[PDB]
DNA sequence: CCTCATTGTTATGCTAGTGAAG
DNA sequence: TTCACTAGCATAACAATGAGG
């Protein structure tokens, strides 16, 4: 850390940005802690993400976790548009299957 | 004129129940209604819940576009 | 106004557990 | 046997809805 004022700003516009991506990919917040824990092999609470997001947290805390963030949320962009992806092939089959029937 | 919190997928479900119960039968408190209503939907499957689960989703989504800047702000007892 | 009754999401008050200084 | 912080565990608040205190 350079200085503590361009870090936290940076910071705690890094958490709306979180904040901003968990909710247009349907997460609760238990529900990071939970994929967080299962990705990364240690548990974290929905209380300490409400923190996180709340920028309540330690600044080595909240530095210690974005990068788990980070890769958090690739991996749930990467999911989401995998989906995406699967859902809308699906719909072409149905309708080849019914054009077809 | 005040922001309220998104409802998540019981409530979705339960709003849409208890006006077709209550307009099944009339004179009946929302009491009752809503002990009937969350036994029922402690007994749905997830194949089920899905549809409303994915309305709360969307909603908390639209919510946050609409209000960039809200957050839930309680009042302790 | 208010209370009820429900499940689910979010903020937070109260702990036990950890060091640090004297 | 003192103070500061840390991280969960719990649980209240509040979304809907309207009848009746």
């Amino acid at each position: 850390g350079a200085d503590m004022k361009a870090l936290q700003k940076e910071l705690e516009q890094f958490a709306k940005l979180l904040k901003q991506k968990r909710i247009t990919l349907g997460y609760t917040q238990a529900d990071v802690g939970l994929t967080l824990g299962v990705l990364f092999g240690k548990v974290f609470s929905q209380t300490t993400i409400s923190r996180f997001e709340a920028l309540q947290l330690s600044l080595k805390n909240m530095s210690k976790l974005r990068p788990l963030l980070e890769k958090w949320v690739e991996e749930a962009d990467n999911n989401e548009n995998l989906q995406e992806i699967s859902k809308s092939e699906t719909l072409v089959q149905a309708r080849k299957r019914k054009r077809t029937s | 004129d005040r922001v309220k919190r998104p409802m998540n997928a019981f409530m979705v479900w339960s709003r849409g129940q208890r006006r077709k119960m209550a307009q099944e039968n009339p004179k009946m408190h929302n009491s009752e209604i809503s002990k009937r209503l969350g036994a029922e939907w402690k007994l749905l499957s997830e194949t089920e819940k899905r549809p409303f689960i994915d309305e709360a989703k969307r909603l908390r989504a639209l919510h946050m576009k609409e209000h960039p800047d809200y957050k839930y702000r309680p009042r302790r007892k």
